[PDB]
């Protein structure tokens, strides 16, 4: 909701973003699929 | 519904029990859903370090010869769920400036899954700052914004 210019953001306004549905970039996607496989 | 640009790119790595290199984020979004991709970090590998860092820097010790390291401890799942997000929050979110005046040099962040006895779900969460000088804004900044929840622990040690 709120673009400061200098990319300095309030804590509320960053910390709310932890439920994006947004994908991780593919190498983190790929990495993190397979190290919870070799777990369970 | 547009993304929330990093003030700096950060590259991805995960370092097991050197690193594998995996990739950049460069907005709140990638680096939210490299957390959750990860999650529960308290069920990670035990000791295997989850690495961000600003711009690429390599992250080892001998690059930050006069730095320090703010670390916070939680014990409980609860704990991390409020600790991670606000390290997040304070380092590429950069509300660290509003203390540091300028640049913070939180240039580094390492998260690790530390079993103990008493809590399995421990996990340390380290800052590198590669100037000493603000350390003391930086620990007293932490330890205020983790003081609603007294399990949180917060320490500052040399590199």
């Amino acid at each position: 909701s709120s673009y400061p210019e200098d990319c300095v953001y309030e804590i509320a306004e960053f910390t709310r973003l932890q439920n994006t549905k947004c994908l991780p970039p593919k190498g983190i996607l790929q990495f993190a699929t397979d190290l919870w496989k070799e777990s369970g | 519904e547009k993304p929330h640009p990093l003030k700096d790119r950060w590259f991805v790595s995960y370092f097991p029990v050197k690193g594998v290199e995996l990739d950049w984020v460069s907005t709140a979004e990638e680096l939210h859903a490299t957390i959750n991709a990860f999650s529960p970090l308290t069920l990670l590998p035990p000791d295997d370090n989850l690495v961000f860092a600003r711009e690429k820097v390599e992250p080892f010790f001998e690059n930050f010869p006069n730095g320090m390291r703010v670390s916070v401890f939680t014990r409980t799942k609860v704990q991390a769920t409020q600790a991670v997000p606000l390290v997040l929050a304070a380092v590429m979110g950069e509300h660290l400036r509003t203390v540091t005046d300028g640049p913070s040099h939180a240039d580094v962040v390492r998260i690790a899954h530390k079993p103990g006895t008493v809590y399995p779900e421990s996990l340390r969460v380290e800052v590198w700052l590669r100037d000493r000088s603000k350390v003391d804004a930086v620990t007293k900044y932490f330890s205020e914004m983790l003081a609603p929840h007294p399990g949180i622990r917060v320490a500052g040690r040399p590199i």
